[PDB]
């Protein structure tokens, strides 16, 4: 037996999977830095979303 | 990731041949590039993961300041 094609769906599938995950890799004083709280949990929340998503791919290698 | 252990696996790493070989190996199973695959993966998630955990820090200092402000008024 050759096993010439699943590697190459399994590489397809975990290039696609990384590029996505390197996608989202990157009184009035009270309201401007809750506002900027806000952005640091939408950070915090996209970021946790991509190691997320690579560990899925990890355990999709591992598979 | 631990650098003492780390530095064991890149020694370890480093001296694999090409990607020709570790094919010409073992051609029913590709063994030693998977293994590859998931030593890499491994690095990455990790080094992604410490990176959730600064900024996760970051963000919940931004909770307590925030509420320290709320308590001041």
């Amino acid at each position: 037996t050759s096993a010439a094609e699943a590697v190459e769906e399994l590489k397809a599938k975990v290039a696609e999977l990384r590029e996505q995950a390197a996608a989202e890799a990157a009184q009035a004083a009270i309201e401007k830095l809750t506002a900027a709280a806000e952005a640091a949990t939408e950070a915090d929340a996209r970021a946790q979303a991509a190691v997320a998503l690579e560990k899925q791919a990890l355990d999709e290698v591992v598979a | 990731r631990d650098m003492a252990v780390w530095g064991r696996v890149r020694s370890c790493y480093k001296a694999a041949p090409a990607a020709k070989k570790l094919d010409a190996e073992m051609p029913n199973t590709l063994f030693g590039s998977v293994a590859l695959m998931y030593i890499k993966q491994v690095r990455r998630v990790a080094r992604k993961a410490v990176l959730q955990r600064e900024l996760a820090a970051k963000l919940a200092k931004a909770q307590q300041d925030l509420a320290d402000k709320q308590a001041a008024l």
